[PDB]
This record gives structure tokens, sequence and C-alpha cells, in this order.
RNA sequence: UAGCUAGUAGGUGGGGUAACGGCUCACCUAGGCGACGAUCCCUAGCUGGUCUGAGAGGAUGACCAGCCACACUGGAACUGA
RNA sequence: CCCGCAGAAGAAGCACCGGCUAACUCCGUGCCAGCAGCCGCGGUAAUACGGAGGGUGCAAGCGUUAAUCGGAAUUACUGGGCGUAAAGCGCACGCAGGCGGUUUGUUAAGUCAGAUGUGAAAUCCCCGGGCUCAACCUGGGAACUGCAUCUGAUACUGGCAA
């Protein structure tokens, strides 16, 4: 269900920082990033094209906190809707509860999002939701309970979130701990890194 | 209008009843080409009428044997 | 023994191209004169006479632009031992509407887009890109 | 406008009196990515010095490619050998749905969306002569509204 | 070739054997067993391969390749197989379960074991 | 005899009724002539909850089709003037 | 598997059937079928569909629904719409 | 289904790691013991064997197995071939069959165009909706590439003309 192992291994695996490791302070330089992925990190891998793609697949699968089962139905979803199957696959993974309950800043990692989801905290439309994989629709507002409003663990991760790019689609009030998740997320708008093209590739053949 | 079918004739030889060949010009389902397919009914008719070799016109009415259960209207273009 | 007369003159069209050559003589026909028309309006052929009484002798005049030929490609569709009739709908289009595929309908031989607006199908008697 | 990239790396052999020698060929094609490509051969007694060997040769020997915003303009054959090659044109959306080899010539041509299949053989220099010959083979509806002298908008519309 | 010919006589598809005859396209069989022993193998292995003859229940009498080392069937023993040439052997084209009936696992296996049937240390 | 008579879809301790003109012989889910409407037990207070095409049970109620216990109370439910 | 068929193929006299009819008799004619594969042999419930495939196709007929068939094996009829 | 108890507390494997194919080393062994989907690994410095760590890939499942289609344009109708790779009968005649030069007239069988019927409901496909979310469920839409039926179009193909 949950990866539960060491989460920096996998920023210095796939290179760039992934966010799972992010927290309270910013930059980590504590792993030796980049050049460390096992025993055999100075290796200098040749790296095929389905090697390319693959990287490509789990850094986007990592980040998000998605498994294989769960990823491959999104790409079935996403190839059936219209439009382009690339701008799809992504537009579906940020409309997770999990990823918008940390984009609100209700969470300083995607792992304490998705259990402050699960742990019957987030509510949206007057319903509280356990679902990390709940699709958010256009036009709603989540929001945190409130017996479990200003606990400890919230209050320090919305500070984070002052320091981070702050997404344009959606909105926090931060006084109250409430969102408003507005319209869809567009490709321009987030990343500018993760490639999604390489990822369509992997899954037609 | 009757819903009649034309045909040529294989045989008269059975007293009032009559063996009618209807030449068909179906196009085979895979291949795409045109086959000329026949379908071999039997027939009746009052009195020995229709010879070998000619264009009947048939329809179909009451099961009158075992097969047959087609029946003559007119006869057109007799044999040569 | 010269069983499909359709196909020997698009292959005098083809060769002809080939070789270079201005002019392309066969025996004529009504349909001949009727596919010949086709492919001048559109312009692939420049100009044709049916020259004779007796014994007519159709002859094309091929177009070149530059040192290429204008007809990259035609070929028989509807030859005689395999007929291929198709529908209004189920029309083909060649090259992507490029080109042009001559086609015998019901109201005289025309193009296949002039078949689709006209609103019937026919047999298909040659591909032309 | 390098956009350059590699398809095969290959060690061949020789044999003389002493024993056999090997070499090893390249295999690159190169392209602007808008209408332009050029695949190169080459080949060295050392690997790295082939693949420049082959990008020298891959960029005089360029072909155009008159191709519609970012794709074909009809399905289009090209045989060269015992490659076949067929690929069509398709629509906004996708991407380039072919096999290696024919698709590294493809996305450096500037092609964005295809379908593509390579029929026969799939030897990587043979299929790329047979895309590069069916690439150049196509026509554009401005090529074709001028080699016949009637109109634009009357062939396409 | 020709449209004529194959309205005439179509194209007949090339009904490919199985490899592996246990019939009703099952997964696994049991197999009594009489006589194990030892082969040698084609041209550059050079080996002793432990192989049994299998009296399977359906009727069949064929080879099944005993993989890992060491085992314990001998004479009788009733043991399960699945498909799979060894690609070796000439002949031999079932592998034994290892684990499953009287043929038991391998004696102190780590990586890979359920190819080969034990259980945790 | 024919009726009109519920068929019981949808899933467990979650069904939906698919109100349906078929023979008396033929099973609840099996042979029909025309569904016509369906009603939801678990719908609540929102925007559909049960329908029910009143000109073909005229076809049928007026030729000689009965209506079973359920369905007799839907057509008093969904009422002539309420 | 290249020939198969004597109620076999027709016609009428009679006879039966809810009803058309070799369904069944009596006669009369001596045909009918088959290379567009009869007959014989092996295998098989059929379809809506399912699966795969770009599609043509190939495979398939668990589960829901229609039709057929069968009820310890082999016959038989009764009772009734 | 809604609230309260406690305290991380009760809850992670098992494939693989020579190439194909995402992922490295140390020992032990020495054409032996064993791996093997294909090529192929072992003869005393094994990345392929057994172990260990290290990794990688999936994870409530994972591998193996059998079974169908795919890739296989490797039965090719779309879409292959037959000088030398498998493949032109040793060569003729020829009935049935397939195909048939050229020009008018007429039928419309094929073909084409419209017509009404109908392709049971289900799934399959879009716009919706109810399961907390999905899976499931369901409302409508097209689809159901169907098969028949009258009316015409007559270029093409056939029938019949001279
Ligand atoms: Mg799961
Ligand atoms: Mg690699
Ligand atoms: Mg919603
Ligand atoms: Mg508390
Ligand atoms: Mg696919
Ligand atoms: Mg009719
Ligand atoms: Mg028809
Ligand atoms: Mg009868
Ligand atoms: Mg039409
Ligand atoms: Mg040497
Ligand atoms: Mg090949
Ligand atoms: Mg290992
Ligand atoms: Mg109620
Ligand atoms: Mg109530
Ligand atoms: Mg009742
Ligand atoms: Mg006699
Ligand atoms: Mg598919
Ligand atoms: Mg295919
Ligand atoms: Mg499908
Ligand atoms: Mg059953
Ligand atoms: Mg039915
Ligand atoms: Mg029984
Ligand atoms: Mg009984
Ligand atoms: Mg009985
Ligand atoms: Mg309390
Ligand atoms: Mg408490
Ligand atoms: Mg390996
Ligand atoms: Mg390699
Ligand atoms: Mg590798
Ligand atoms: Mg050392
Ligand atoms: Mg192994
Ligand atoms: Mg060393
Ligand atoms: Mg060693
Ligand atoms: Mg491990
Ligand atoms: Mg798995
Ligand atoms: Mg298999
Ligand atoms: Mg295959
Ligand atoms: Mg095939
Ligand atoms: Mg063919
Ligand atoms: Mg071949
Ligand atoms: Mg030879
Ligand atoms: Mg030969
Ligand atoms: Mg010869
Ligand atoms: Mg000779
Ligand atoms: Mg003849
Ligand atoms: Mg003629
Ligand atoms: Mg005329
Ligand atoms: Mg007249
Ligand atoms: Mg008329
Ligand atoms: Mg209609
Ligand atoms: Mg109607
Ligand atoms: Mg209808
Ligand atoms: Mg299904
Ligand atoms: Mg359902
Ligand atoms: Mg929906
Ligand atoms: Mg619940
Ligand atoms: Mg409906
Ligand atoms: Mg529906
Ligand atoms: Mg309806
Ligand atoms: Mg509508
Ligand atoms: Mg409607
Ligand atoms: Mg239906
Ligand atoms: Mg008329
Ligand atoms: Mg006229
Ligand atoms: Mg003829
Ligand atoms: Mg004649």
């Amino acid at each position: 269900a949950r990866y539960l192992g060491p989460k920096l291994k996998l920023s210095r695996r796939e290179g760039t920082d992934l966010f799972l490791k992010s927290g309270v302070r910013a930059i980590d330089t504590k792993c030796k990033i980049e050049q460390a992925p096992g025993q055999h990190g100075a290796r200098k891998p040749r790296l095929s094209d389905y090697g390319v793609q693959l990287r490509e697949k789990q850094k986007v699968r990592r980040i998000y906190g998605v498994l294989e089962r769960q990823f491959r139905n999104y790409y079935k979803e996403a190839a059936r809707l219209k439009g382009n199957t690339g701008e799809n696959l992504l537009a579906l993974l940020e409309g997770r509860l999990d990823n918008v309950v940390y984009r609100m800043g209700f969470g300083a990692t995607r792992a304490e999002a998705r259990q402050l989801v699960s742990h019957k905290a987030i509510m949206v439309n007057g319903r509280v939701v356990n679902i990390a994989s709940y699709q958010v629709s256009p036009n709603d507002v989540v929001s945190i309970r409130e017996k479990a409003k200003k606990q400890s663990r919230v209050k320090a991760a919305l500070e984070l979130a002052e320091q981070r790019e702050k997404p344009t689609w959606l909105e926090v009030d931060a006084g109250k701990m409430e969102g408003t998740f507005k319209r869809k997320p567009e490709r321009s708008d987030l990343s500018a890194d993760i490639n999604e093209h390489l990822i369509v590739e992997l899954y037609s053949k | 209008k009757i819903r009649t079918l034309q045909g040529r004739v294989v045989s008269d030889k059975m007293e009032k009843s009559i063996v009618v060949a209807i030449e068909r010009f179906v196009k085979h389902p895979i291949y795409g080409k045109f086959i000329k397919r026949t379908t071999k009914l039997h027939v009746h008719d009052e009195n020995n009428e229709c010879g070998i070799g000619d264009v009947v016109e048939i329809r179909e009415c009451r099961p009158l044997s075992k097969t047959k259960s087609w029946t003559l209207v007119r006869v057109v273009e007799k044999a040569v | 023994s010269m069983q499909d007369p359709i196909a020997d003159m698009l292959t005098r069209i083809r060769n002809g191209q080939a070789a270079n050559k201005a002019a392309v003589t066969m025996p004529s026909s009504k349909l001949k004169v009727a596919i010949a028309n086709v492919l001048k309006e559109e312009g692939f052929i420049e100009d044709f006479k049916v020259e004779g009484d007796t014994k007519p002798e159709l002859e094309l005049t091929l177009k070149y632009f530059q040192g290429k030929a204008v007809v990259e490609s035609i070929q028989r569709v509807s030859r005689p031992g395999l007929r291929i009739y198709k529908r209004k709908d189920e029309l083909p289009k060649v090259m992507a509407g490029l080109g042009i595929a001559v086609v015998s309908t019901s109201k005289g031989v025309m193009t296949d887009r002039a078949a689709r607006q006209a609103g019937l199908g026919g047999e298909i008697i040659c591909y032309v890109a | 406008e390098l956009q350059e990239k590699l398809i095969a790396v290959n060690r061949v052999s020789k044999t003389v009196k002493g024993g056999r020698i090997f070499s090893f060929t390249a295999l690159t094609v190169v392209g602007d990515g808008n209408g332009r490509v050029g695949f190169g051969y080459g080949k060295a007694r050392e690997v790295p010095a082939a693949i420049q060997k082959a990008m020298e040769k891959a960029r005089r020997n360029m072909i155009n490619v008159a191709l519609n915003n970012g794709t074909l303009q009809h399905p289009v054959k090209g045989v060269h050998t015992g490659s076949r090659v067929f690929m069509q044109p398709a629509s906004e959306g996708t991407g380039i749905i072919a096999g290696g080899a024919m698709r590294a010539v493809l996305e450096v041509a500037g092609v964005h969306n295809v379908l593509a299949k390579a029929y026969g053989s799939t030897n990587p220099i043979n299929v790329v002569r047979a895309t590069i010959d069916g690439l150049e083979n196509m026509n554009s509806p401005e090529m074709v509204a001028a080699k016949r002298g009637k109109s634009v908008e009357e062939i396409l519309g | 070739a020709t449209v004529n010919q194959l309205v005439r006589k179509p194209r007949a598809r090339k009904v490919a054997k199985s490899n592996v005859p246990a019939l009703e396209a099952c997964p696994q069989k049991r197999g009594v067993c009489t006589r194990v022993y030892t082969t040698t193998p084609k041209k550059p292995n050079s080996a002793l391969r432990k192989v049994c003859r299998v009296r399977l229940t359906n009727g069949f009498e064929v080879t099944s390749y005993i993989g890992g080392e060491g085992h314990n069937l001998q004479e009788h023993s009733v043991i399960l197989i699945r498909g799979g040439r060894v690609k070796d052997l000439p002949g031999v084209r079932y592998h034994t379960v290892r684990g499953a009936l009287d043929c038991s696992g391998v004696k102190d296996r780590k990586q890979a074991r359920s190819k080969y049937g034990v259980k945790r240390p | 005899m024919v009726t009109i008579r519920l068929a019981r879809h949808g899933a467990k301790k979650r069904p939906f009724y698919q109100v349906v003109v078929a023979d008396s012989r033929n099973a609840r889910n099996g042979r029909f002539i025309e569904r016509v409407g369906f009603f939801n037990p678990i719908a609540s207070e929102k925007e559909e909850g049960t329908r029910l095409d009143l000109d073909r049970i005229a076809h049928w109620v007026g030729q000689g089709a009965t209506i079973s216990d359920r369905v007799a109370a839907l057509i008093k439910e969904v009422n002539k003037a309420a």
C-alpha cells in the first residue's frame, strides 16, 4: 500500500529532490545527494532508452506516493480522456487529496499529508474523507475538522508552505486551516522538470 | 406484390413437380470476390407444363410434400 | 489475352511516364475516354484526342512539371478478377485526399471527391496519387 | 541546429594472416527538428572515433522533408532492400509510436506524432534509409497544387 | 495467392503442437515415479544430472528434472510435475515441483525459495 | 398473464429496482417485453429518486396487465395531481 | 470417406394430425441426392456476448439473458390448454 | 454509520540483479555441485552456480505454471511469395469452372441511392448520477458496422439484343 522504507534513498537514486524528506528544514545537504544511490553509486550508469523511461516513471511515482497498479490505472483513464495523454496523467495525479493537502500546506511532507487525510482530520464539502486517492473535483473546499484543528503537527507545517512556490490553481485561508480548490492544474503552472512524454512511451508499448 | 423468385429448370421427370436452380450472385465474406452460388428447390406445377432448360418464376407457399414448399407462378421464356 | 483493357491503359500511362515519353497511343473505348477525361479535368494529363473512325486510336499527352513525372503512381483497384464496389460513406481517399480515386457511379464516371458531394458510391476503377 | 543522436553501434571483423582485426560501425541520424534529416554511417577502429566519423557524414548527407505542422502529410510507404516501412500522419495528440531506429530518424526530423511499423527485416541501417526514402518521397499540398497547375483550395477542399 | 484459388481452398492455419503433452490444459499433474537416475547432457556442459521417469495419473510415461542440490525421491514416492524444458538433457521436458508431496525442499536455501520449496529461516 | 413488476438489480445491500413489463411465468431478472421507468429506495431527498413513464402504463394496464404490490404504490407516489 | 438413397421422390385413392405434408397406407409413376462436397467418419449445445487485435481477423461460449436439449439407462403412452 | 479507550502500539514480503531487461561486489566451488524463457554460464580471480551483503522491480500479494490472442506481413482479404533461400506439374489437349475485344437498345440480377421494418435487454463505447473514493452500481445517448422489404439512379458487371 505504501513505501515505508528509507525515503531519502529514493532521492539519491533518482538524483533530483523528490520532496519526500522535505519537512521543516529547507535544503538537506545531509546524504551525499546524486553520487550515492547505494554501495555502487560512483558507478556511472550507461542508461538505455527503456532505462530513462522507467527512471522517469518511478520519479513521478515516488514524488506522488503511488504504486504501479494504481499508476497504470491513471494512464488508462488518461488515454480515454480528451486532450493530451501526457497532460492528463499528471493532472489526475495533482487532483489527489493527499497531494492537494500537501499543496495547501497542511503537512510538511506528502506522507504526512497522506496520514493527515487518512486520520479523519481532512474534510471537504462538509464530508470527511480518508482516501489518499480521492479525486478532488473542480470547485471544492478542503479543510481540517475542529477537533484536530491547530494541533502541533499542522501549525509548524503551515509555516513551511510560505517558503514554497505556492500553486495558482488552489488558494489557502491560513487562519482557520480552510482550503479552496478552484480550477484544474495546468502543465505550465507546476513542475517544469519531470517529463511526461517518456512515461507515455513506457505504457504504450 | 407477391414475393416471387426467378430461376432456370434442372429437371422435370417426376409428374406434377419440377426441380429448379436459382442462381444468386453473392460475394465471398472474406476474399471479397463475387461467387455464382446455386439454390436447388423442388417446386409444384399442374401438369407437365415446363420442360428442361428454361426460366421460371416461383412463389413461397403451403408445404405440399416432404420438401417442395415452393409453387409455380408462371413460365417466362420457354425451352430452346 | 487482353482481358482487362482499363488496366492496360493505366500501364501505358505509368510506363510512358517512366520513359519520359510525350504521347501515349492506345485502342479507344467509351470507358477509356471517360477515365482519360477525369484525369485531364483535374490535371494529370495535358489534353487528349480520339483520332479515327473505324479503328479509333485514343492518344494521351502526359504532363511533366520538373524532370519528375506528374503521375507519382497509378493502380487498378477494381480489376476483373475481383470487382470492388464501395458505398457512399465507405469511399476511399487516396493520399489523404490530395490524390484521386476514379469511381464509376450511376451518374457517369467521376472523382471520389465529386462522388461524396453528389451523394452516391460505385465501382472504384483506379487510385491516382 | 544539432539534434544529433545514435541509433546503433556494431563491431565487425576482417580476418587476415595473423588473426582477425575488429572495427566498429556507427549509425547516427541528425536533423534540425523542422523538416531536415540526415543519416550517416561511418566506420573506425575505435568506437568513439566511429561516431564522429558518422556524424560528419550525417551533417552533409541531409534531405528536406515537407511536413504539416508536426506530422506527415499522407500515409507513405518506403521500401529499401529488406525493410518495407509504413507510416501514417496521425492527429495533434499521441506521440511517435514507432520502433527504435525508425523513431530516432522521425524525432530529429521534427515529426511529433505518427503511426509507424517496420515490416520485413528490421536492420537498423536499412530501416533508416527506408524512412528517409519515404520522407523524401512525401509530397505536400503546395507541391501537388503546383505540379498539376490547378488550385491549392480546389484540390484540398 | 490468387483470390479464386483461396475461395476454392482457404488459408489453412498452422496448428502448432503443444510442447508439453500433460493434456486438458493442466497446470500440474501427480506422478508415482519409477527409476530415479543420473544422466549426461549434450556437448558443452558435462555433468551428472538428476532425473526420474514419471508414471503420470492420466497414463503418460515421461521424464522430469529434479532441480536443486540433493533430493528425497527414490524407487516410488509420489511427486508433482510442472511444465518446462531443461534444454540440455534430450528427452527431458518437465520439472518436478520441489516442496509439494513427497518431493521435499532443497536443504539450506535462502535466496529464491518458492523455486526449490523452502520456508523462512 | 403480463405483469408490471420490479426486476431487482444493483449491488449487495444497495438495491435498484427496474420496474418492467414481463410475463408471469418468466423470472424476476429474466425475460420481458419492455422496461418502463425505474425505482431507487436508497436515493433520499436529492435531484432524482423515482421515475415512471405513465404513457406506456396506459398501453398495458388498459389492455389487460396486472400491477404488483410495489408498482401499484409507486403510481400513487408519483400521483395524478400532486 | 465418392457415390448415397426404396416410404426411398412425386402424384392420386384411402387414412391420420390442433394443422401443411410419406406423418401413415394402398396403388401409380422410377425417381431424389452428390464435387456449390451427398453418404460415412471424428468433434461439438447454439446465440447475445467474452478475450485479444489498429482494424480485418484469430480464439472463444465460465459468470448475466434468450433458444434448444436431457432427467438412473432404454422404451412407451396416459392426464390436460 | 456517528462519538469515546489506550498507546507504533497488532500488521511485509519475494522475485530478480551476464545480455535481452529496471539493478554490484565478497567469499565457497572448481566443465564438479547447480542455473537455464532465448543466447548461453562452471576446467582454481564466476557479475549467470551456493551464500552473504548491496541494489532493483513490484508489492497484499508476488513469482512459477497452463491456457487464448498479440508481436508473427511466420496462411499475407486488408497484407507474403515460387531463377539460385521452402516453392513452376516433364510437356501438351481439353469438358465443368474462373476470366473475356469493341458499339447501340432494353431489362435491373449484381452494384448504387433513398424507404419502412428490425438488430431481445445486458455488457462495449460518450453526457450524467449513487456508493466517503474508487471497484461496483446505475439514468440517458449513440452504437448495435445487421439482415430483410418497396421505390428509383443505369456508369460499371452480368442477362438478352443486332
Ligand atoms: Mg492494491
Ligand atoms: Mg542496462
Ligand atoms: Mg464530486
Ligand atoms: Mg487527543
Ligand atoms: Mg496496443
Ligand atoms: Mg426481394
Ligand atoms: Mg446485398
Ligand atoms: Mg415435410
Ligand atoms: Mg450509402
Ligand atoms: Mg585475435
Ligand atoms: Mg524476417
Ligand atoms: Mg543470486
Ligand atoms: Mg424509501
Ligand atoms: Mg423514507
Ligand atoms: Mg402476483
Ligand atoms: Mg419404368
Ligand atoms: Mg486492442
Ligand atoms: Mg495485427
Ligand atoms: Mg476491443
Ligand atoms: Mg453453468
Ligand atoms: Mg433468443
Ligand atoms: Mg437428473
Ligand atoms: Mg425421473
Ligand atoms: Mg426417461
Ligand atoms: Mg471525552
Ligand atoms: Mg483520547
Ligand atoms: Mg540474466
Ligand atoms: Mg548490450
Ligand atoms: Mg541491465
Ligand atoms: Mg579482495
Ligand atoms: Mg535463476
Ligand atoms: Mg578481486
Ligand atoms: Mg568467486
Ligand atoms: Mg533486500
Ligand atoms: Mg505481478
Ligand atoms: Mg507461457
Ligand atoms: Mg503469433
Ligand atoms: Mg497473423
Ligand atoms: Mg494475398
Ligand atoms: Mg514466407
Ligand atoms: Mg539447394
Ligand atoms: Mg529451391
Ligand atoms: Mg518447366
Ligand atoms: Mg521440360
Ligand atoms: Mg468454360
Ligand atoms: Mg465487355
Ligand atoms: Mg447501354
Ligand atoms: Mg424501348
Ligand atoms: Mg426502367
Ligand atoms: Mg428505420
Ligand atoms: Mg419504428
Ligand atoms: Mg430499432
Ligand atoms: Mg467485460
Ligand atoms: Mg453490471
Ligand atoms: Mg460515470
Ligand atoms: Mg466507509
Ligand atoms: Mg437504456
Ligand atoms: Mg444503459
Ligand atoms: Mg431505450
Ligand atoms: Mg437523442
Ligand atoms: Mg431515444
Ligand atoms: Mg441491444
Ligand atoms: Mg420501374
Ligand atoms: Mg437510356
Ligand atoms: Mg460468364
Ligand atoms: Mg449465356
